[PDB]
This record gives C-alpha cells, structure tokens and sequence, in this order.
DNA sequence: TAGGGTTAGGGTTAGGGTTA
C-alpha cells in the first residue's frame, strides 16, 4: 500500500540546532525514499500475511524494503539455513 | 520499459459510409439505400485496382464491416516490415480529397494530370453517369444548384443559373454545364482554375475518402473479420473480388437467421446423420458447412489457398536460389 | 568557467630559498600584488634590504622545479590506498587480487573498497598549476585595461623578460608532453562499431 | 599515404571510426564547433527557403568562418576533412539518448548533406558514387521509349518531352519516399520510374538517412560502457542544459473571449456551438485547459455539463467520457502525464476532415471564411490586409501575432509565439 | 501501549532504517533463582478475515539485553 | 505471471539435458560480447573441461559488459536449429568474488532436501 | 589486475606442462584429502614479511583473488619472497585454514642455442663499470678521470658504463646550487667521455638509471638523446633501454641498472638445515622466475610502469652473462650456466670502488653439454 | 534483608478491466 505523506511538515527558521535537525530529518527522509525505490532485477523482502483474492494467492505487506547484496551472501545463507529450519521445527508433529 | 516495442502488422485501410454527408442526399445520418452502395463499390474497385497495379501487392482480402463501412487487408510478405513513414506515404499517395470543414472545393489541379488521375477518371466514368444523374440527382433542387456554383469561379455564376431555371430536368442542367465548361476551356483567359472543371467536381462528390490516423500508428487496433455487429446482428464476411457488383448489403446472413438454420440443421439431422462417434472438429466442420456461410468460408479458404501457393513459391524460389534439391 | 583560485585550490605553492640572503620564497602568481602595487613577483627578493634578482636564479628556480616534480611523480606512482569504511580507514599497498561491481575489496573490512590516496587529477591540475605562473602571455592577454596592460608591457618588460618567462615555462612543459592524461586514444571509442570498420 | 588514403573526396557517408590520438582540448573545440555550425544551418534553413543565393550564400560564410571544409579546391583540403571527420563522429556519440534528438540531428545532417551536394559538379558526383557502395540500373531506350508518356505526364519538372539526352534509373518505391509521397513519379508493380537529378539527390538522401539511423540504433548501446570521468561535463553540456494559479469555472466564456489564440478560438467557438467534438479536437481542448490551471474535477464538471447541453446519459459519460478524461490527465492507468500540442505541432498534425474544427485557421481554413471569422473579431482593414499578407507568406505565428497585438491593443507583443500556453499566460499577464 | 523532537523519532522508530535483521545475546530477564509458577494461559480475540474469534495465548517471554550487533 | 527459474550448473544444459522451452537460472563468466549481433558467449570451467552457453541480450539493453566477470542468467531455453541451444535473458546481473563450491554445495543439497521430503510421497 | 593476472596464470600453466600436474583444485573447496593449490606468494601484514605472516593469494581463472593463510610449521625448508609464484599442495579442512605439505621449485627458460655466425667471433674484450661516479662531496670527478685513463690505456674492445651520471644523492644538487641546467651539464659530460674515447677508439654503451636526474625516473625508461653525435663516432656510440638484452658474438647479456641483489636480501626471509649462500639463492630465485623484477609490491624508492614492465621487461631466454652493479659486498658467482658479475660501487663515501674486466672466447660447441664462452674476470680496485 | 520497580502493552481495514 501507498501509505499517505499528507500534510508535509513545514520547517521553521529556528535556532541552529533546529536547522540541523531539518537537515538531518531531509537526510531521513530521502534515505528512506532512495532504500523503497525498486525496478526489475533487484533483491526484495516482504513481511506479511497471507489473503485469497480473485481466486488466487497474495502476500499483503506490512514491511518491505530492498536488499543491497552485490555478491549473493545473504540469499545463498537463507538457502543453505532453511533446511535446516524445516528439519528442525517445522517437519515435526 | 522501451524495449517492448511493435515489429510488424498488416497494412489496413478503413473507408466510412456517414464520411459523404455533405454531398450525398439518398438517406439522413445513419441510414442506407441500395443506391447508395455503388458509391462503396466504385470505392473498392479504384483502391483495388490501384493496389494492384501501381505497388502490385499480391494478396488482398475484403472484409465488409457489418453497418457501413469494408476495410482492407493487405497480407502480403514485403509489406508487414514496412515502418511507419511508408505507410503514411501510401495514404498521402492515394489521397485526393484533402481539406476541413471550411473548405469547399476538395481539388486544385494543375493543366498536368498525373497517370493515376487519369486512371480514376477513365474507370470512373462508366458509373458517374448513372448514379449521380439519375439516382441521386445532385441538381434538382435550387439550392443544389445554387451549392453547386460554388465550386465554380463566379464569372459564370449568374449565367448557369438563368441556365438551370430554363431547364428542366437535371439532365440538360448537366449538358449545358459540359457545354459552358468547354466553351470556357476555349476562352482561358487569365484563370487560376483548372482546365478540368466536370472532371475535378466529380472527383470531389465522387472519390472516396480515407483516414491517416487508421493507418499511420503500427499499434493501432481493427475490427477482425467475423465479428457480430451487436446493432444488425449482420456478420462481417469476405466480399467476393469478382462479384463486387452483385453485393448486396442486405442479404448478408444474420445471427438470428443462422441460428434458426442451426436449428433446422439439427432438425434434420434427427433423421440425417445418427449414431456418429466423431470429436467435436467433424462435427462443427458439418456444422458450418450446413450453414449459410459456406461460401464465405469457401473464399477465405480459396484466398487461404492462394496465399500458400504463393508460399509455395517463395519457398522453391529460396531452393532455387539455396542449390538445395 | 571555473577561476584561477577553484582551479589550483589544493595544489602546493612553490618554495625555493633565495641563494643569498637565505630567505624562503614563494610563488603563486606571475604577478606580485595587485592595484597599484602591480609588480613582477621575481623583480625583486624577498628581504626589503635584499637588492638581488630573482631573475639571475633562473638555473637555480629550474633546478628546483625539476626535482619538485621529481618528487610528486614519485609521491603519485606510491600506489597508497585507503579503505572506504568510515570506522576502517585502513592504509594499505597490497592491491588485491578480487574485484566487486565497483573495483578492488579492502581485505580488512570486506564490506568496502579501495580508492587511490594520490589521483592523476591531482597531478595533473599540480602541474598546470606550475605551467600557470609561466604564462605571461596569458597574463596580458586577461588584462582587461588596454592602457594599462600597455604601460606595465612597456614601463618594465623588455622582450628579453618574456624570453626569460618562456625558458622558465619550457621545462615545465616538457614534461607535459609525456603526459598521458591529456591524450584521448579513438580506437577504444568506437571499436564497437564493426560494419564498415 | 595517409592523408590522401584517408580523405579522398570533400564528401563522406562517415562509415569509418579514426584510430589517431587527440588532446582533450582540441576534442572539446571541435565539439562545440560541430554543434554550433549545426545550430547556425538549422536557423538559416528555416529562416529562408531553399536554394536562392542569398541563404547559399550565408551558409557558405559561416562553412568558411568555421575553418571547415565547404569547397573543393585540390590543394589542401587535408585539415578540414579531419576536423569534420572527427567532430561529426564526436557528435554521433553525443547524440544519441533519445528518439527526438536523434531525429533532430539526422535532419540537420541531412540538411548539411544536400547543401554539399548540390554544390557538387556533376563528374564528381559520379566519382562520389563509385567510391560508394551504391549500386544503381539503368533502362534501356526500348522501354525508355515505351513509357514516354507516363514519365511525361508525371510532371517531374519536366518541360514537354525532354527526355532526349537522359538516362532513366529504376528503383524499388522503399527508398524513394520524398518523391513518393508528392504523386511526381510513376509507378508500377512496386518500382519506380525516374529522371536523373532530383532522384539521384532524393536517394542519396534517403539511403544516407536510413544508414544512419541504422549507426545511432548500433551506438546506442555504447554509452553503457561510457563511464570515463573525463569527458562527462562535455557531454552533460551537450545534453541540453505553464502553472498559472487556479480559476473557476464560469470566467472561461470571458477568457476565451479575451484571451484564446485563433489557432484554438475556433475550436472553442465550435464547442459552445454544437456543444460536441471529436478525438483531434478534443485531446487538444483537453491538454490546453490542463495546461493553463484546471483541476480534475473543475474539469470533469465542465466536460459533463458541455455534454449534458449535449442531450447524453449521465452513465453513458461516467462509462465513456468521464472515463478517457480520468487517463487524459493521467488520474489512473499508465498515468503518463501529457504535455500540451505545440504551436507547431498542431499546424503540422493530421489534417482535419469533415465533422473536425482541429487545427490553427491559418493553416487550414478558406481565406474568405479567414477574413469573415477576423471581421467577427473587428479587425481593422489594415490589419485584415497585413494578416492575408502574412498567410500569403506562410507566415502563420507572425499572423497569430498580428492577431494578439490587435485584440490586446498592443503595438508590439515583444515574445515569439511557440505554444499556446505561452499565449494564454501572456494574456493574462496582460489582465 | 495504554516539538520537533516527537516528530523526528517517530518518522525515525517506523523506518526500515532501524528494522533490519540483528544478532542478539540475550540474558533471561526472570532470573532463575525466582521462582513463582502462576500462569495459566489468557484469551484474546484476533481476527484476520474481518471475522473475530477468540482463541487462548501463553504469556510473553521478558528478555534483557547484553550485546547487540549488526549483521 | 511466469514459470519459476530452477538451477542448473553449466555442464548439464551444455549437454542439453533440459527439455526445450524450460525456464532456468545458470552463472558463468563471460567471453566475448558480439556488438552488433546481440550475442553474448559465456564460458565456465570444470577440470580440464570448459562449456560453453549462448545468450540472446535483446531484452536487456543498454547494458554494460565488463570483461572477464562472472555472471548470474535467468531466462528460457530454445532449441535452435543450427545455432543449439540459446537462452532468452530476462534478467542479466554481475557478481563478483561469490565462490563457485558453496554455491554448487548449495544447490546440491537443496536438491539433496526435495528429494527426500519426495521419499514421502 | 589483468597484466598480475596474466603473468600469474601463464607461468602456473608453464610449470603445470612441465611437471605433469594433472589439474588443480580451487582455493576454497574444502577437502580432507590433500590437494595442488596454485596462488601468488604475499605477506598479509604490513611490515617486513615474515614466517607467522605468510598468506597465498589465488588468480581469476580459479578462485577470483583468493587469501588464504599458509601454515609451515610442517614444512622443512622454506625461501620465499613476496610476489613470488610458486606452485604449493596442502590440506583445507574447513576452506580458510591451510598446511603445507609439499613445495615446488621453478624452471629456468632454455638456453640460447649460438648459430654457425656465432662461433666464428674469436674473442673480445668488455670492461664494466657502474657509478655514481662521484665522492660524498666532491664533483672533481677523479674517479671518472682515473678510469678514462685506465680504459684509454688498456683500449678494450667495447667499453660499458652504468649509471648514475649524476646521483641526486649530492648536497651540491640538493640545494640547487649548480651555475648551469643540468642538460647542459650531462650533455657536458657526454662530451668530454667522447673526448677522452676519441684516444681509444673503443665502442661505448650507454644504460640509463633510475637515479638520473635529467632523465625521467620510471622503469623501465627510454634510452638517452643525444643529436650531437659525429659521422665517425656513430659507428661505436649507442643507447640501449634499462634493462638491456644485449647478444655480442652469440653470448646473452644480462643488464640491469637496478639493485636487485640488496632489495631481495633485506626482504627475504629462508630457514634453511644447512649453510648456503643466499646471494646464490636469490639469483637462482630470480632465474627461475623469469622475471627482471618479480618482487611485488616493488621498493618505495622508485616508480614502476606495470603496463610498459611486462610488455618490455621479460626475459628472452637465460643469458650466458649477467650484469648487477650493487651496494653490496663485491662478489662473482655462476648458477646454472648464467655468470653473474657484482663489480659494485665505483666511489664509496669518499673513496675509490671497485671495476671488472671481462674475457668473451668463443669455446667449440661440439660438445653436448653449453659451456660459458667467459673464461676468465678480474676486479681491479680503484 | 538483599531487584530493579512490580505496568501490559502493537493484535483493523484499503482494489483492475485501459491506448494516443
């Protein structure tokens, strides 16, 4: 979902210490909108439930963000740790 | 994004019947007589002929809309490559009346007339006569007339008119016409108007009309023959190339019509054909051929044939070439 | 676009002791001062009391110059590098041999990469920067006041000065010519293109 | 042999990348050179007209100016063809980023093109063509005879059977478009039958616009391995480098009687008239009222209520109307959001049919519905006459300039007209 | 549960700047010496379908912290 | 939506043991990058043996190519008549410095995992 | 990364041919069974290398630049250097932890075979001669005077200096206090050894050096330029590259203008059972890897092309005579055929050095087995 | 007479079927 940035905040020219304060909410705010941006061929996570919808299967999101993995580390960790998973918890009564 | 692009299609004309509004008088908006139908027809003659002849495309396959209008499929191999640019040149090239709503005369032609010009008006002649003297009759009416002058420089304008109110009929109004258009040929004296005034009117209240925007986008979409017109139920079927002029819009099977067939097919088929363990193909196969589309089906499958012969063709041609036998 | 300041902001001035009263000089300029204090930096020494030419030292100023570009050819081919991680900021010469997307991986923190302590930018704008000092002729041509360009050339530059500035610029140029950074080979540019070679 | 070999002939279909060595600053002079000659021959071309003496003349001046190669004396001609070599080769790798620009620059270079050949002597351009890697046929008298009245009556300047002394080429209609397109040539089974000047030019031209084309679709690939830090600037410079506040909806009856251009004023009058338009005028009306301050929904109620006055259903236009304007602005879909018809664009359209108002009257209007219309506007017979003059002139933005000077009751409008956004916000700059 | 300031760290504490996958060691926070077995399982009411249903839940783990690092 | 990208290590779809049309992931290091024909030939080593893979790239462009790097391939395989076998990219990135052994024990033993939970059943 | 890369792989592959291994495995595939690594011999830390300190570093073709530590607790001798290429089979348990079992050594390029042209040359005599010929503080240059005069009485056949010219080195030029351009100077010097050969008449080679100061100080360099030379004194005036390959009468010469022998020694380290000459090592060490200067990262007093390095500084084929001037203790040894001669220093502080002659007579190749046309050297002190 | 404060806390929902 396209959560709603309505209502902009508005930045007054306070002291010093509130301007850096501005300036470090900037450095937030477009380090967040560069770490959402995704285009095809990239890595992405997703956290959420499960919802049938015109009868086929859906994952809703409730957090998602990309992945910068330039040498396949972490995939090829999930893919050699879930195994393990399974036969531990999962394929148990 | 931007590498899913469009690679070929087939080239495609669209002609509309409601397009000649202004100068035609037999129905009002969205209404057709039988006398109206050779206007398409000469249409389709002109536009065939041309293809045929001045590009010498080989395959060619006439659909008819289902309520006014017929499109063109040309499917031929060295076409479907063709970018855009060439197939806006072949809608200029075969576009003669060019102008809006504001304009009144559709043709400005020079003393020189060009092969194809000439063409059109040797094959146009042997119906402009009929149809536009007796059927519509284009100068009946004052007003007719009086729209008529328009298109015609002035100097003459009041002397045709005392012409036409001395007539009677539109026949005689048309030859005293001819008669001061040639004597006026005779006695060019400083005119900017064409030598071929009876020539270029019936050009403009007879040629046909098309549309670059139909034909200019390679992305743009078509009606597909066989469709269900869902205002006449009329099918949209292939037209016969050797029997444009005994088409008759009205005679065209319906759905509701071949439904009943189908109904009187299996009626007869209670007592005909029994005790059959075919798949579904055969018997849709006897199916539409018990039908009334059967020699609809048989041209798209004589055209089909044509097409593969032409395969054919091109396949030993490449042998031929390849040293491969 | 860009000024005589923003072009040579982080380059080194030059500094040369002057033979005879032992005092330090420096050069950043063809001219020294400005206004109405518009006069040659090598007319006259350092010292106020010093009557010597800096212009009888043009064996000893090239001499000197020489070897400051000995040294900083020498500082450059060091092939120093330093890791990228801001709580690494590791010094190495060892250049690796495992390359990423970007270039060489820091076998330190093998998160970052690798970037030259000492780039051929840097060289190459410090050797501009010398060849800028010895360009009287550009000098004269950015005097914007035709009459006082005309009263300085002819008050106090006779032809010989400016043959002196261009001995001078000769041996900073000469190295210039070698310089492969300056050089644009068009074989690797379209060597793509095969069709019609 | 070097010089020679490389640079036999004052023309050049560029088919060969240089290998020799460049300074950087010497690159970058030759670049922008390049670019500004190309600049100077755009603006001189749609300036004037082809051919005169004067825009030749010009043109020739600047080619001089430039310290390239313009003419063809035998002796030293070895610097100038290096320095175009290289520069439109440095050009090609320029531009070549988007669709626009490559048609931008393949039309100025065809422009260049023509200008050399036309002052090209006729051996030489024979010898040009036998160092190309072109192949043409010739007819023999037999059909040459044969069809002399088709080629006659093709009317390809041709002055009542010149055809003795001529040698006829034929050639498949894919590559003779320009002469295609204007009915000058006859045709027959997909080949064309030609005269020898205008066609050898015409081809020339197309063959060179289709090879190059094919070039810039290779190189686009290029600049993915274009990551040197040197040379970026250069490129960054080559690359290039309308929200007037809200309004109401019962002020644009005013407005249009103020403050709309003749190039859309009929469109508009024709709307409040019939009250319905079709696709051409009706993406323009749209994109024009988007691009002067409108919102979506002041919008959407003033297409439903110009099409209530049209006696529709209320859910025919939400299924229909309502529901094309939602993507006309780019509410939902693709949401590509569309920028407005230029001035030029719009003279240069598809032109209008039968049941369609689109497009500036200037262009596509009678001249005595022209005069009508302007006198419905109470323009002065001074300016009645300086407005025909100027559409005599084809001049069409000078009349529409005419036009905006007169209604405002301005001597000068001081801007040239480009859009008719500009316009409108000028007008009201004006209010 | 039951000033630029506020906005800041609550832009900041719902970001995926701060929800990234950490390696903890963590120290029981009941210490084992305690000893006090008084819990029997609750009941709430989660619904996922737009339809409530109740259903019983053990108590939550409480956890302390020693040392938290990146990964 | 398309079918999923299973692994396959170079050696086996060098030896066509895939049938046409299917949808897989392979890596190796690239060769040469043929400008004008949109080709790209990628090599990988085993032993004393080297396999090659044909890779159409008409759906990736621009695309940068850097010489002598490993590479990850996701598309679909065509038997083609004469040219063998060519895979049609959907998705074409680079990776460095992943060492190939845990990556091919890896995939071993995923296979290793399915084919037991498929002793099941 | 690509010219490491090449050499690395070009010289594992030669001596893959030459000792019949069958294949090698990748750096990181942990086995218990051992197994034939090949990588580039490097020190992980900083300092001077060390046995604790050693770490191999794999090529692109195998591993993608691979560092894994090397453990010689089980090796029984051990003579490594950085940047060296050897071929080293251990056991990877685990993939990060390795002990060596087993080491290689390298193989000499073939000799050069003399043609029927070559044996016809009877003899000749070449001298050798390096600087700085300078004193601490004196440019009276009575060392360069001295030996003139030994070479224009003696007359040799062909006459070799090394450099420095003029050594940088000198107070005099460190405080720029010299009256004329040091062009001027040099081309001054030039002059007068023509001068003083003129008597002679013997031929002279000219090897440039990384300490001139006129010329521009990246190895390998160009040779001098000179324009003022005569009709009659081209015929036996030449310039020749640092390093030079020089071949007279069919016998290979081995030039260098750098101290290889002093940088290997201080950046060596051996554990040898027995006593050995390490000078001895060093050069076989340098023969067999095929390489002027394999040592990598090279010393931080002085700049290294590494591009123009392996496209010019390869050895051709394994020279009969090889020349290192040194700072080292003088010395003459022979490995392998290759004679090495180490006159060293000609000043040293503020006295005289040491100069060779040499003896080149052309024995009869009839036998099967090559032996040094060099019969005979004296190093005569000055 | 030996732990600090002991507090239970987020626990919804959002809509396809589209071109210049």
């Amino acid at each position: 979902w396209k959560k709603l940035n309505t209502e902009s905040v508005s930045a007054a020219p306070s002291a010093a210490r509130e301007l850096s304060l501005t300036s470090q909410l900037k450095k937030l705010q477009e380090t967040i909108e560069q770490k959402t941006k995704i285009e095809i061929g990239d890595t992405i996570r997703v956290r959420g439930s499960i919802r049938t919808y015109r009868e086929e299967r859906e994952i809703h999101a409730t957090t998602y963000y990309k992945v910068d993995d330039p040498v396949w580390n972490i995939q090829i960790a999930r893919m050699l740790e879930l195994p393990t998973i399974y036969r531990k918890v999962y394929d148990q009564p | 994004l931007g590498a899913f692009q469009a690679q070929e299609k087939e080239l495609v004309f669209d002609i509309d019947m409601t397009d000649y509004d202004d100068v035609r008088r037999c129905c009002s908006s969205a209404d057709i007589c039988p006398k109206c139908w050779t206007l398409m027809t000469m249409a389709i003659r002109i536009i065939d002929r041309a293809l045929k002849e001045d590009f010498g495309f080989k395959h060619r396959l006439w659909v008819y809309s289902g309520r006014r209008g017929v499109h063109c499929w040309v499917c031929d191999e060295s076409v479907r490559k063709l970018s855009s640019a060439v197939r806006s040149g072949i809608v200029e090239y075969l576009s003669l009346v060019k102008g809006g709503q504001d304009v009144k005369k559709k043709v400005h032609l020079s003393e020189k007339i060009h092969p194809f010009i000439r063409k059109s008006i040797n094959i146009i002649k042997k119906y402009f006569e009929e149809y536009a003297l007796v059927n519509q009759d284009i100068l009946e009416n004052k007003e007719s007339w009086d729209k008529i002058l328009a298109l015609v420089p002035e100097t003459i304008h009041d002397e045709l008119q005392q012409s036409f109110q001395k007539s009677h009929n539109s026949l005689q109004r048309w030859e005293h016409l001819k008669k001061v258009a040639s004597r006026y040929q005779n006695n060019i004296k400083n005119d900017k108007y064409g030598p071929w005034l009876e020539w270029e009117i019936m050009l403009q209240y007879c040629f046909p009309r098309l549309d670059i925007n139909v034909s200019k986008g390679i992305n743009h979409l078509l009606k597909s023959p066989f469709s269900v017109h869902p205002k006449t139920g009329r099918i949209s079927v292939p037209i016969d190339l050797q029997k444009v002029d005994q088409f008759d819009p009205f005679t065209v099977p319906t759905i509701s019509f071949i439904c009943r067939e189908l109904d009187a097919i299996s009626t007869n088929e209670e007592e005909k054909e029994e005790n059959e363990a075919e798949s579904d193909v055969k018997h849709r196969t006897r199916d539409y051929k018990k039908t009334s589309l059967a020699p609809y089906v048989k041209v798209f499958e004589h055209f089909l044939e044509n097409l593969d012969k032409s395969r054919k063709g091109e396949l030993l041609k490449k042998s031929d070439l390849q040293k491969d036998f | 676009q860009l000024t005589d300041e923003e072009k040579y902001r982080d380059c080194e001035r030059f500094k040369c002791p002057c033979p005879t009263c032992g005092t330090e000089n420096i050069y950043d300029n063809v001219f020294d001062g400005s206004g109405t204090d518009m006069e040659p930096s090598l007319y006259r020494c350092s010292n106020i009391d010093c009557k010597a030419s800096p212009l009888t030292f043009t064996v000893q100023l090239s001499n000197k110059l020489i070897m400051d570009i000995r040294r900083f050819i020498k500082k450059y081919y060091d092939g120093w590098l330093i890791c990228e991680e801001p709580t690494c900021r590791n010094r190495t010469r060892h250049l690796p041999l495992q390359f990423s997307r970007t270039g060489p991986l820091c076998p330190a923190c093998m998160k970052a990469t690798l970037q030259p302590e000492y780039s051929d930018k840097s060289l190459y704008t410090q050797l501009c920067f010398y060849r800028y000092i010895f360009d009287a002729e550009c000098a004269l041509e950015k005097l914007t006041t035709d009459h006082e360009k005309d009263k300085l050339k002819k008050q106090f530059f006779t032809p010989k000065v400016l043959q002196d500035y261009r001995k001078l610029k000769n041996t900073a140029e000469q190295f210039l010519s070698r310089s492969g950074y300056s050089e644009v080979n068009l074989s690797k540019l379209f060597a793509g293109c095969a069709v019609k070679s | 042999d070097q010089r020679n070999a490389s640079y036999p002939h004052c023309l050049q279909f560029y088919l060969q990348p240089p290998s020799e060595n460049i300074s950087l600053i010497e690159f970058e002079n030759l670049a922008i050179d390049r670019v500004k000659l190309l600049k100077s021959v755009e603006n001189l071309g749609v300036s004037y007209v082809k051919g005169t003496e004067q825009y030749q003349s010009k043109l020739e001046s600047e080619l001089r100016k430039l310290k390239f190669s313009y003419r063809e004396n035998l002796e030293d001609e070895y610097e100038p063809r290096r320095r175009d070599h290289i520069s439109h080769f440095i050009l090609r790798l320029a531009y070549c980023q988007s669709e626009e620009l490559r048609r931008w620059f393949i039309q100025q270079e065809m422009d260049l093109l023509r200008f050399r050949f036309s002052i090209l002597p006729k051996d030489k351009i024979q010898d040009f063509l036998k160092d190309s890697q072109l192949q043409f046929e010739a007819i023999s008298d037999e059909e040459k005879t044969l069809r002399e009245q088709e080629i006659v009556a093709s009317s390809p300047s041709l002055s009542g059977l010149k055809l003795g002394f001529e040698s006829i080429y034929k050639i498949p209609f894919a590559d003779a478009l320009d002469l295609f397109r204007g009915r000058k040539v006859y045709l027959e089974d997909g080949f064309a039958y030609v005269p020898l000047k205008d066609i050898v030019a015409i081809i020339l031209n197309e063959f060179r616009a289709k090879l190059s084309k094919a070039l810039a679709l290779t190189a686009r690939s290029l600049p993915a391995v274009q990551s040197d830090e040197r040379l970026q600037p250069l490129l960054n410079h080559l690359s290039h480098s309308g929200n007037v506040g809200k309004i109401s909806l019962d002020q644009i009856d005013l407005l249009s009687t103020k403050s709309f251009p003749p190039c859309m004023r009929q469109l508009h009058k024709a709307l409040r008239e019939n009250h319905h338009l079709r696709h051409g005028g009706r993406m323009q009306y749209g994109l024009f009222l988007k691009g002067i301050g409108l919102t979506l929904e002041q919008a959407l109620q003033f297409w439903k209520q110009e099409f209530i006055k049209g006696k529709m259903d209320p859910d025919k236009f939400d299924k229909g109307y309502s529901y094309n304007i939602r993507h006309s602005f780019g509410k939902e879909g693709k949401r590509t959001d569309y920028t407005p018809f230029s001035c030029l664009k719009i003279i240069l359209s598809n032109p209008p049919s039968q049941g369609d108002y689109h497009g500036c009257p200037f262009r596509h209007s009678d001249p005595e519905l022209l005069k009508q219309k302007l006198q419905s506007y109470k323009i002065s017979p001074g300016g009645i006459s300086q407005i025909l003059d100027l559409v005599k002139g084809t001049h069409y933005q000078v009349a529409c300039q005419k036009y905006f000077e007169m209604i405002h009751n301005v001597d000068d409008c001081g801007f040239s007209l480009n859009h008719p956004n500009q316009f409108f916000c000028e007008s009201q700059r004006i209010l | 549960g039951p000033e630029p300031m506020t906005m800041f760290l609550w832009t900041l504490c719902t970001s995926p700047s701060v929800l990234r996958p950490i390696v903890l060691s963590f120290e029981l926070e009941r210490k084992p010496s305690k000893i006090v077995p008084l819990e029997p399982p609750r009941l709430q009411r989660f619904q996922c379908g737009e339809l409530p249903f109740l259903t019983h839940v053990n108590p939550r783990l409480r956890l302390s912290c020693l040392s938290i690092r990146e990964s | 939506l398309p079918k999923p990208g299973t692994y396959y290590l170079p050696w086996e779809v060098s030896a066509g043991q895939v049938p046409d049309g299917s949808t897989l992931r392979t890596f190796g290091r690239l060769c040469l990058y043929d400008m004008i024909q949109s080709r790209v030939t990628l090599m990988a080593q085993h032993g004393s043996d080297q396999h090659q893979v044909l890779v159409c790239t008409k759906l990736v462009e621009p695309f940068h190519a850097q010489v002598g790097s490993l590479y990850i391939v996701l598309g679909e395989l065509q038997h083609q008549q004469d040219r063998g076998s060519v895979v049609k990219a959907r998705v074409l990135t680079c990776v460095e410095g992943m060492n190939l052994p845990l990556l091919e024990q890896a995939i071993r033993e995923q296979r290793l995992y399915k084919q037991e939970r498929g002793g099941s059943q | 990364r690509e010219v490491l890369t090449c050499k690395i792989e070009e010289l594992g592959s030669e001596l893959k041919e030459h000792y019949k291994i069958e294949a090698f495995t990748p750096l990181l595939a942990p086995a218990q069974e051992p197994v034939t690594l090949l990588g580039q011999i490097g020190c992980d830390s900083n300092g001077k290398l060390n046995n604790k300190s050693v770490i191999l570093e794999g090529d692109r073709e195998h591993s993608s630049g691979a560092q894994i530590p090397v453990d010689l607790s089980e090796l029984k001798e051990y003579s490594l250097f950085p940047g060296q290429v050897v071929i080293m089979e251990g056991i990877n348990t685990t993939g990060r932890k390795l002990v060596a079992t087993k080491l290689y050594e390298g193989v000499p390029l073939p000799f050069y075979q003399p043609t029927e042209e070559d044996a016809d040359f009877e003899q000749s005599m070449v001298l050798v001669a390096c600087g700085p010929y300078t004193t601490s503080d004196s440019i009276t240059y009575d060392p360069l005077l001295d030996l003139i005069a030994v070479i224009n009485h003696d007359r040799p056949d062909v006459c070799i200096l090394f450099g420095p010219f003029l050594d940088a080195k000198h107070e005099q030029v460190e405080n720029c206090l010299l009256t004329s351009p040091f062009e001027d100077i040099f081309k001054q010097c030039l002059r007068t050894i023509i001068e003083g050969t003129r008597s002679s008449g013997s031929h002279l080679v000219f090897v440039p050096s990384l300490r001139d100061v006129h010329h521009e100080p990246v190895y390998p360099q160009p040779p001098f330029s000179y324009s003022d030379l005569s009709r009659e004194d081209k015929k036996q005036v030449q310039f020749v590259s640092e390093p030079c390959s020089l071949s007279i009468n069919g016998v290979i010469f081995g030039l260098t203008s750098t101290d290889l022998l002093f940088h290997l020694g201080a950046e060596e380290i051996s554990s040898s059972s027995g006593t050995s000459d390490r000078f001895s090592r060093i050069l076989k060490h340098i023969l067999t890897q095929r390489s002027y200067y394999p040592l990598y990262p090279p010393q931080e007093d002085m700049a290294i092309d590494y591009e123009s390095f392996y496209v010019y500084a390869q050895l051709p084929v394994t020279p009969d005579v090889l020349i290192i001037p040194s700072e080292l203790r003088y010395f003459v040894k022979d490995v392998l055929g290759c004679v090495c001669v180490n006159p060293g220093r000609l000043t040293k502080g503020q006295v005289g050095g040491t100069f060779a002659r040499l003896y080149l007579r052309r024995p009869a190749a009839d036998g099967a087995e090559r032996q040094s046309p060099c019969i005979a050297v004296q190093v005569v002190r000055i």
